[PDB]
C-alpha cells in the first residue's frame, strides 16, 4: 500500500529549511568549513523553552537533540497543514533514530539530569507533548536508523496501528571524545572533503543536524483533501549476513535488498530517473555499491542511469544522514529538477562506470520522465534499507506567545511575501491558509489591506473569529519563529 | 509582589519580570518535586493543584 | 495470526536456565543479595572468546552485553532444536533491546572501541555470527523495550518479512555513575526491596541479567514438527500521551491497550487465568496499574484474577526484566502451575483488591482451565506493551571445540540424566536427540552401553557419520558449556 | 616455531601452546588490520588469503 507524504522540516549545515536546502544544493555550494573539518549547525546551545512550557533549569541539563527533534516535528506539523491542537489523543506515532549520547558523556564527566540524558525520551517527550496515542519509539541501527525508523513507521500505517506518523532521525556532534574515537578508527578523510565514487576518495566528513518527515496512507490523504509531497511505494529492511569481515559490507545482500524492494514496489527498470547513493566515499564501500546498483538497476536500461550523493555537500550525518538524502530525493520530486553532485572530477578506476551504466549528476537539468527515485542507508553494523519514492500522482491574521515573536513572524511572513514563491501564492490562498492551517496563539495581529503591497507594507510597519466563514486551496506558509535562549550545563 | 519574586526564582529565570499570570503551572514546567519545593518556600513567607493558576494564588497573599 | 515460541534462555541472579529459574521462583525465593542491594549475574568478566571466533584483544574492549546476548542467542538455538549451521544466509531476524552503555560509560574515563561500545552492533554480531539475512535492529523505549522488540518481531513474522526471529532483552549494570544517577532521581527502596501490591512499597531494587526467545509462525512451526512452548494471540504497543506528568502513566491508555489487545487476541475476560504484573513496587504505579487490570479485566469474573510480579525474586532489570516477565509467563505455561510472589503481607490501602476482583498469588497450587496469560511492560518514559499468550494446542555422541569442553559437556550430560527431567525421557529419544538436534564439532566422543546406568556411569568416568539412518521423539538436552576465561579493559 | 610465536602474542593470548593450526585466520579473529600487522610483523623474521590456515604459512619458512 503506497504511502502519502504531506510534510517535511530539516535542519543542516547552512540550511535552515527545505527552501534554504534547495538553494543550498541547486547553487552547487558546501557547508563543510573549519571546526568553529565538517558540517556544523550554527550554535545548539539555544532553546525555546518557554514555548514547550519547558523550565530553564530542565532544559539546561536536557539533550540539545531532544530541543532539535521537538522544534523539527513542530516545524513538519505546521507545514502540513494540520493543526498540532487536533492531534491530541490520536493515534499518532513517533519513530526517531538516534545512536548518539554526546550530551550524556559531556555531562558525566539533579532529578531532570537522569530525565534529560535517556536516548527514548527524544522521541517519548514528542508524544508527551502532541498528546498521542501512538506507539513511540527509538531505534539504533547505524546510520541507517532513520531509514529503518521511516520502513518501521510506513509498516505501522500499513497494519492500521497509527494514522498519522512522524519519522526521522537526528545526530549532534558535541563531545570530542567521539570525534577522538572516530580519528582513532582511522576513517576521516585527511583533507576533509567527500570524495564519492571519485579516484581522490580517501575517507569521510563528519556532519550534524537532523530531519523529520510526516507520513500519512494515500487514501486517507486523498480523502483529507491533503497536498501528497510524495508517494513511497515499497521499503525493505535486511542484513549483510556471512560477509568477509564485520564492517565490510556485501555486495549480494544490496543486490537482493534492491531486487526485492523494486519487486514489491511494482516499479521495473527503465521507470526509476534517479538513485540516492549512501555516498560515504570511502575505497570500499563505494566499488561495492556501484556493482550492486549495476548489476541491480544498471542492467536493461538504454540510458545511463543518474546518481549522486547528498553527503558531498554537508557531510556524513551518520543516524540521520539517511533521512536527510530521502528529504533532498522529495525536492527533486517537487521541483522536477536534478541538482548537481559535487567532489567529482574522473571516475574511480575500481568503479567501472561504463559497464554499470551508471552516471554521477554533476549539473542542473530539469528532470523528463512519473518520476521514480531511490533512496539507499546502509549500516556500518550489517543493516541495509531502501525506500522507493514517486511523484504525487483581504485581512491576514498572525498569532505568536510573545510580542517580540509576533514581529519576528510579522517579518518572516513579508519576507516569504517578497519571495518569488510567496508571490507564485494568491493574496486569498495566503489567508485562508493562515486562519485555517495556522494554529492561534495568545497575542494576535490582525492586517488589512487592498494589494500584495498594502499588507507587505503595513506588515513591516508593525514588525519594528471564525474566519472560515469570511474565506481555496492550502499553500505552504512560514514555520513558527523561535526565540531561542542560551541553554548549557556548568 | 510574592508570585513574581519567589517562583521565578525557583523556575531558574534571570529576571522577576519574565513571568506572565495566565499560564498553568504544569505550563510553566512544574513537577511534583518543584510544587512541594514552592509549596514550602512559600510557607516561610495540594494548594497548587486547588488553583492551578499564579493570578489566583497571588489574590491569596 | 498466532505465533509459535519454539525456545527460549535466560541469565538472571542464581538462575543460569530455565530449569534453575524455575527452582527458584517454585522455592520462594530471593536472589536480591548485598553487594559484592540488588541482583547481580556472578561476574560478567568472562567470556569464551575462542567459541565465537573472537581474539582475546577485541573481546577485551568488547561490551559484555554483546558477549551475554551471543551466549543467551546460541543457548536459545541449541534448546529450540535447530543446528545454528542450516541457520546460515537464511532470513532469521534479531530484535534486542537495550538502554544502557555502562561499559561505555567506563571505558570513557583502538579500532575495537567503535564495534565494542555501540549499541546496534549488540544485535548485528549475532547477524554476523548465524550470517542471517534478516532485518537487525536494537529498540530503546525505556523498561519495555524487549516487550516492543518481541512484538515488531511478532509483526515482521506476520508480515513475511522474517522466517524466525530471535527477541529479547538485556541490561548490565557495571558503571557506579547509573547507581548514582538512580539514587538522586529518588527511586531507590530504602531496605532494596519490591513490595509490589504491598502496603510497605517505598521504591524498587535494581537487577541485571538478559533473556532471548526464539519465534515462528504458527503453521511453520507445526508443518516443520517443531515443539510449542506457547502461542503469543496479540500485541500492541501505545503511549500514554496526554498524562498529568512526563512521568506519571496514564490509566486510560493501560485500560485502552489491554482492551485493544484483549479484543485483538480474541479472549474474553473468565479465560485468562493470570496476568504478569509490571510490579515495580512504587506508590503511584502500582495503584494505577490495579485500577487498570480492574475495570478491564477484574470487571465480569466469578472468581478473583490472580496476579504476580517476577521483580519480588531478582528485581528490577529495566529494559531487560519485561521479556524476564513473559519468560516465567512461559514456564507457568509448560509445568500448569503458578509460582507464589513475595514482598506481600497485608493489602495496599490504596489498592481495593476486593472491589477489583483481583488477588495476588503467594502460594504453590495447580493451574486448571486453555490457559491464557498476559505480560505487561510499561515505559517510563510512556511507552507500554500487552502480550497475551496461550498454552500450546543405543550410543550416545557428544561433541566439544576442547577436551576441556567436551569433559564439561559429558559431566552435564551425565547430571542432567541423573535428573528427573533427564528420567522422564527415553534413552532412545534422548540418543536421537543428541546426533540430529545437536550439532557436530571437531572434538567428539561416543559411548555406548545398555541401559541408563551404564551410559551414565561411562560419562562419569570419561568426565576426567550419519546416525539418522541408526534411529522418535524430539527432547531438550543441556546447552553447551562454555569455557569462559577473564576479559576486562586495563 | 614461527607461527606458535609472533602470531599468539598479536592475537593477545599468554602461552604460544594455545594456538592451533587447523582452523582458518578469519576463524580465530583476524581482519584487515591485524592481517596487515602480522605481515609487517613475520617480513622481519595478501599472502594471508593465498593461504588462510596457520599450518599452510608454516611449511614456507
Ligand atoms: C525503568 C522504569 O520504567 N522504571 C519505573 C520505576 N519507576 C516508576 O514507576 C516511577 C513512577 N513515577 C512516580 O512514582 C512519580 O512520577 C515520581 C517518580 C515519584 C515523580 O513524582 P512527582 O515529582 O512528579
Ligand atoms: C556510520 C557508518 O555507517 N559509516 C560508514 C562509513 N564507513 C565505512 O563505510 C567503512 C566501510 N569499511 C571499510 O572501509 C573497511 O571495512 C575498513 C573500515 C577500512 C576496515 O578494513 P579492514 O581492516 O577489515
Amino acid at each position: 500500500e503506497p504511502i502519502a507524504v504531506i510534510g517535511l522540516s530539516c535542519r543542516l549545515p547552512k540550511a535552515s529549511g527545505p527552501q534554504e536546502l534547495w538553494q543550498l544544493l541547486d547553487d552547487g555550494a558546501s557547508a563543510v568549513t573549519r571546526v568553529p573539518w565538517g558540517g556544523f549547525l550554527d550554535r545548539v546551545d539555544t532553546f525555546d523553552a518557554g514555548f514547550f512550557g519547558i523550565s530553564p533549569r530542565e532544559a539546561a541539563a536536557m539533550d540539545p537533540q531532544q530541543r532539535l527533534v521537538l522544534e523539527l516535528s513542530w516545524e513538519a506539523l505546521e507545514g502540513a497543514g494540520l493543526v498540532p491542537a487536533t492531534l491530541r489523543d490520536t493515534g499518532l506515532g513517533v519513530f526517531v533514530g538516534a545512536a548518539r549520547d554526546d550530551y550524556a558523556t559531556l555531562y558525566r564527566r539533579d532529578h531532570h539530569a537522569m530525565t534529560g540524558l535517556h536516548r527514548s525520551l527524544i522521541a517519548n517527550r514528542i508524544s508527551y507533548a502532541l498528546g498521542a496515542h501512538g506507539p513511540s519509539m527509538v531505534v539504533d541501527t547505524g546510520c541507517s536508523s532513520s531509514l529503518v525508523a521511516v520502513h518501521l513507521a510506513c509498516e505501522s500505517l500499513r497494519r492500521g496501528e497509527s494514522d498519522i506518523a512522524l519519522a526521522g532521525g537526528v545526530n549532534l556532534n558535541i563531545a570530542a571524545e567521539s570525534a577522538r574515537e572516530t580519528a582513532a578508527f582511522g576513517g576521516l578523510s585527511p583533507d576533509g572533503q567527500c570524495f564519492t565514487f571519485d579516484a581522490r576518495a580517501n575517507g569521510f566528513v563528519r556532519g550534524e543536524g537532523g530531519g523529520l518527515v510526516v507520513l500519512k496512507t494515500l487514501r486517507r490523504a486523498l480523502a483529507d483533501g491533503d497536498l501528497v509531497h510524495g508517494v513511497i511505494l515499497a521499503s525493505a529492511v535486511n542484513n549483510d549476513g556471512p560477509s568477509d569481515t564485520l564492517t565490510t559490507p556485501s555486495r549480494r545482500a544490496q543486490e537482493s535488498l534492491l531486487t526485492r524492494v523494486y519487486r514489491r514496489a511494482g516499479v521495473t527498470p527503465t521507470e526509476v530517473g534517479y538513485v540516492e547513493l549512501h555516498g560515504t566515499g570511502t575505497k570500499v564501500g563505494d566499488p561495492i555499491e556501484a556493482a550492486a546498483l549495476g548489476a541491480v538497476l544498471g542492467t536493461g536500461r538504454d540510458t545511463p542511469l543518474p546518481v549522486g550523493s547528498i553527503k558531498t555537500n554537508i557531510g556524513h550525518l551518520e543516524g540521520a544522514a539517511g533521512i536527510a538524502g530521502l528529504i533532498k530525493a522529495l525536492l527533486q520530486l517537487r521541483r522536477r529538477r536534478l541538482v548537481p553532485s559535487l567532489n567529482f572530477s574522473t571516475p574511480n578506476p575500481d568503479i567501472p562506470l561504463d559497464a554499470l551504466n551508471l552516471r554521477v549528476q554533476q549539473e542542473s537539468a530539469p528532470w523528463a520522465t512519473t518520476l521514480v527515485a531511490g533512496v539507499s542507508s546502509f549500516g556500518m553494523g550489517g543493516t541495509n534499507c531502501h525506500v522507493v519514492v514517486s511523484a504525487a500522482p483581504l485581512p491576514w491574521v498572525v498569532s505568536a506567545r510573545s510580542p517580540q515573536a509576533l514581529r519576528d513572524q510579522a517579518g518572516r511572513l513579508a519576507a516569504w511575501a517578497d519571495s518569488p514563491a510567496g508571490r507564485e501564492a494568491s493574496p486569498v490562498d495566503i489567508g485562508w491558509s493562515l486562519a485555517t492551517s495556522r494554529t492561534h496563539f495568545e497575542y494576535r495581529a490582525v492586517v488589512s489591506g487592498s494589494d500584495r503591497d498594502e499588507l507587505v507594507a503595513s506588515l513591516r510597519a508593525l514588525a519594528s473569529v471564525d474566519w472560515t466563514a469570511y474565506f481555496a486551496a492550502r499553500v505552504e506558509l512560514p514555520t513558527y519563529a523561535f526565540q531561542r535562549s542560551r541553554h548549557w550545563l556548568e | 509582589e510574592t508570585v513574581r519574586q519567589l517562583t521565578a526564582h525557583v523556575l531558574g529565570l534571570t529576571a522577576a519580570a519574565d513571568v506572565e499570570m495566565t499560564r498553568s503551572f504544569k505550563d510553566l514546567g512544574f513537577d511534583s518535586l518543584m510544587s512541594v519545593e514552592l509549596r514550602d518556600r512559600l510557607c516561610a513567607a495540594t494548594l497548587l493543584y486547588d488553583h492551578p493558576s499564579p493570578a489566583e494564588t497571588a489574590e491569596f497573599v
